[PDB]
């Protein structure tokens, strides 16, 4: 007593990293999971920080959102020392940063893409010129299309979130590699 | 009521939302230690501590996790901490204020963000 807390994140619904802070402890910990209200198993992929379990990874086949997810950490030497945690996985999703950024004049239009996450995602776009001190950020619908000088040099970037429709997830994906224009 | 003030608040806002492994690491608490100390001194002393933190913990492995995202989280932490160090230093306009000689980093930041919000509220 006590046990460390498990951090579970679903990355663009491909795999799920479940970690914990091993660093804080006096001195290989076991992890099991199961889905509440469905039709217990052992972690098949163990992550090791300094040759002691850092966490666990769940492949797509094992991941079910909109199904109550339950995890149990335990201590091999002191089995009666264990902890259980319940998670909403639809709130745990963290998509990859947007890719394939494209621009064409018409009236400029910006475009990015994701793999089969497009209808779940919510976007925030940032842009500035050489004449701008501050990032100008503009929120975007799941439609993922933005619209708006050759003398000014433009720089765009964007990130996305799993929200609200498919899930309530709080965290934003990393900033997409900047796309450029002008001069 | 500078733009910097805004950015300092935003950065602090951005720092508080997602916690890291490092946030629990201690830093000297300069708020309770204030004796007739001027705003500039505080901003300066605040910056001073942060500078000392990110210089010490930048390479700290405890703070850098195994996951690619724990690495990314920490990287933005140091980045932001450096940002605040510069912005805070510029506001104080003091050539130095060594604090010498605790508090949780996240608690320290949370307290700091409160001052800025009250400063920005004022103007
Ligand atoms: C999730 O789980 C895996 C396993 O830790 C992470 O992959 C590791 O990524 C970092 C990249 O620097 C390195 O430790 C190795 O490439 C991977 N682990 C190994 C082989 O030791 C992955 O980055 C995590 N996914 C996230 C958090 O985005
Ligand atoms: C933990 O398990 C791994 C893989 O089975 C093993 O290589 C390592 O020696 C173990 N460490 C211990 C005993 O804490």
């Amino acid at each position: 007593l006590p046990l460390p807390e498990v951090q579970c994140f679903v990355f663009n619904v491909e795999y799920m990293n479940c970690t914990w802070q091993s660093s804080s402890e006096p001195q290989n910990l076991t992890l099991h999971y199961w889905y509440k209200n469905s039709d217990v198993q052992k972690c098949s992929h163990y992550l090791f920080s300094e040759e002691i379990t850092s966490g666990c990874q769940l492949q797509k086949k094992e991941i079910h959102l909109y199904q109550t997810f339950v995890v149990q950490l335990q201590d091999p030497r002191e089995p009666r020392r264990q902890a259980t945690q319940m998670l909403k996985l639809q709130n745990l999703v963290i998509p990859w940063a947007p890719e394939n950024l494209t621009l064409h004049k018409l009236q400029l239009e910006l475009n990015w893409n994701n793999r089969f996450l497009n209808h779940c995602l919510e976007h925030l776009v940032q842009y500035r010129t050489d004449w701008d001190h501050s990032w100008t950020e503009q929120s975007v619908d799941y439609r993922h299309k933005f619209s708006l000088d050759g003398q000014k040099r433009y720089t765009f970037r964007v990130r996305s979130r799993f929200n609200p429709l498919c899930g309530s997830a709080q965290h934003w994906s990393e900033w997409s590699h900047p796309i450029h224009w002008g001069s | 009521c500078d733009i910097t003030l805004q950015e300092i608040i935003k950065t602090l806002n951005s720092l508080t939302e997602q916690k890291t492994l490092c946030t629990e690491l201690t830093v000297t608490d300069i708020f309770a230690a204030s004796k007739n100390t001027t705003e500039k001194e505080t901003f300066c002393r605040a910056a001073t501590v942060l500078r000392q933190f990110y210089s010490h913990h930048e390479k700290d492995t405890r703070c850098l996790g195994a996951t690619a995202q724990q690495f990314h989280r920490h990287k933005q932490l140091i980045r932001f901490l450096k940002r605040l160090d510069r912005n805070l230093w510029g506001l104080a306009g003091l050539n130095s204020c060594p604090v010498k000689e605790q508090s949780t980093l996240e608690n320290f930041l949370e307290r700091l963000r409160v001052i800025m919000q009250s400063k920005w509220f004022k103007c």
